[PDB]
């Protein structure tokens, strides 16, 4: 069985600093090259990683991590509690402009430090000694060992980071990592090579020696390379199949199709006219024919989304039907008319220019062209399209330099709030819409203190209801992962949240 | 996380 794995990651990562990464491309790499206090096992549950033992206080708020004996970076240096402390505080430092700082707000003092209302010293992550990390949360958080497996909670080599502020931007002596693989090459916009890391504590269970990740943003070509034997995988999570090929691949029985905790949505910049008008947002959302899109455009067995939280998330199964009606043109026309009245306008032709944006990808263009048609036919609303390379695109949305913007969101841990708290705060890193609601916030925060699971769930549903009512985003569909593979590739870890770990993968 | 696909 061969020991090299050839896959497409489509495009240049946003960042291979674990504290700046906020995307599937970045995460696809880092998830191979770093390891947190915990990692995800085959059954999608957290288990011990860099921490050999985890202790939680009686009150549930204080976690004490014992750092495994002998764990090392890829240059041989020990991994220490200090490395974690530094990483986490680095991500929270507002100067470093992590879009995922809010992911660390579960730690006491984290939000204050990040917002400028408090000292980084008072963030309650503490390297007590080299082998002991002590963490105090604002509230008992039963998924915290999921968060510590998430890439924002990765350690970085403190010594090298302090020496070279740009360590993360190139492969080389200054790029070191603690995961089952290490990155031995990175040609920007070309590819990345990972190799088994001989310093990783659990290296005896790692079978691959090399992973070549190419950067082909062309779905057709990915499948050709796969059909030629030059890739061992074609499609998601890291690549993509061309939509016209899914008929065939379903018919020959090769295609894998899996529902995942993820949502495809069109984000509105609620601070840019005319998307600042809630009525216009609703008219654009309600006038969508999502069943058409998932049957006729994407053809990947996606489920129409009329909600934020995927119905895989237990307690939220009835988001299958969602908060409103799909292809509800009557209601959309009502909203349009109301919003038109508020502007002193009679006809939708006289709205200001609207540009709908997405990241370069034939699949996203096909969806955008369908939606553009829906708006023209159903509302009389003209929109012009544009596309950008992924990493630039992420900054375009984060900086609100857009009106409507395609985005997709996969769960970072198995809790419904991951689909909600990204909109808690106006300048949240992953919000992008400029929206916030006081009641929405209050309920989110109340959910984090509620000890009964069903009552908590109701708070989140309430919150979701307010969200959908103000429509800062337009839900389109809940995700699937579709791919074909060399069926000799065994042991790949793919949890319901739609990521992939190659740590224990092999060819038989 | 933001999904490219």
């Amino acid at each position: 069985g061969k020991t090299t794995l050839n896959i497409n990651i489509k495009t240049e990562p946003f960042s291979l600093h674990p504290g700046l990464a906020n995307d599937s491309v970045s995460g696809g790499v880092i998830r191979q090259t770093f390891e947190g206090l915990t990692r995800i096992n085959a059954d999608g549950e957290p288990e011990e990683g860099m921490a050999s033992k985890i202790e939680t206080s009686k009150d549930g708020k204080t976690y004490t991590f014992t750092i495994r004996d002998g764990v090392k970076w890829s240059n041989g240096d020990p991994v220490t509690a200090q490395d974690f402390e530094y990483a986490w505080k680095w991500a929270l430092d507002p100067n470093n402009e992590s879009q995922y700082a809010y992911q660390l707000y579960y730690i006491k003092g984290a939000e204050a430090a990040n917002t400028g209302k408090g000292s980084l010293d008072d963030v309650a992550v503490k390297a007590v000694n080299d082998k002991t990390l002590k963490v105090e949360l604002n509230n008992p958080t039963p998924y915290f060992t999921e968060l510590t497996a998430f890439y924002t909670y990765m350690p970085i080599n403190k010594k090298i980071a302090e020496k070279n502020k740009k360590w993360n931007t190139n492969a080389g002596d200054d790029y070191v990592s603690n995961g089952p693989f290490k990155m031995t090459a990175w040609k920007h916009s070309g590819s990345i090579t990972l190799e088994k890391n001989d310093q990783y504590w659990d290296k005896d269970k790692v079978k691959l020696k090399k992973i070549d990740m190419v950067m082909i943003n062309n779905n057709n070509t990915e499948l050709k390379k796969f059909q030629a034997g030059e890739l061992d995988w074609a499609g998601m999570p890291l690549g993509q199949l061309p939509t016209e090929s899914l008929p065939t691949l379903k018919k020959d029985g090769s295609l894998h199709v899996e529902p995942i905790a993820g949502v495809y949505w069109y984000k509105f910049n609620t601070e840019a006219k005319p998307l600042d008008n809630v009525n216009i947002r609703k008219a654009l959302t309600y006038s969508l024919d999502r069943q058409s899109i998932v049957k006729n455009v994407t053809q990947g067995e996606q489920i129409p989304a009329m909600a934020a939280v995927p119905p895989t998330m237990k307690g939220f199964e009835d988001n299958k039907e969602g908060y409103f009606k799909d292809n509800d043109v009557k209601t959309a026309k009502e909203y349009l008319e109301k919003g038109l009245k508020e502007m002193g306008l009679s006809k939708a032709s006289d709205l200001p220019k609207i540009k709908l944006s997405y990241n370069t990808d034939d699949a996203h263009a096909k969806i955008a062209q369908a939606v553009q048609e829906m708006w023209k036919k159903n509302l009389g609303v003209d929109v012009e399209l544009d596309n950008s390379e992924w990493n630039v695109y992420i900054d375009k949305l984060h900086s609100q330099d857009y009106q409507i913007g395609r985005m997709g969101w996969l769960g970072d841990f198995n809790d419904p709030i991951n689909f909600l708290e990204l909109f808690r705060d106006k300048n949240g890193g992953n919000n992008d819409t400029g929206w916030e609601n006081p009641e929405f916030k209050k309920l989110l925060n109340q959910s984090q203190t509620e000890t009964d699971k069903t009552k908590r769930a109701e708070l989140l549903k309430k919150a979701e209801g307010i969200f959908i009512d103000e429509m800062p985003v337009a839900p389109i569909y809940f995700y699937t992962d579709t791919w074909v593979q060399d069926e000799n590739l065994k042991g790949v870890i793919m949890p319901g949240t739609g990521e992939v770990y190659f740590r224990n993968a092999y060819f038989k | 996380s933001r999904n490219v696909t």
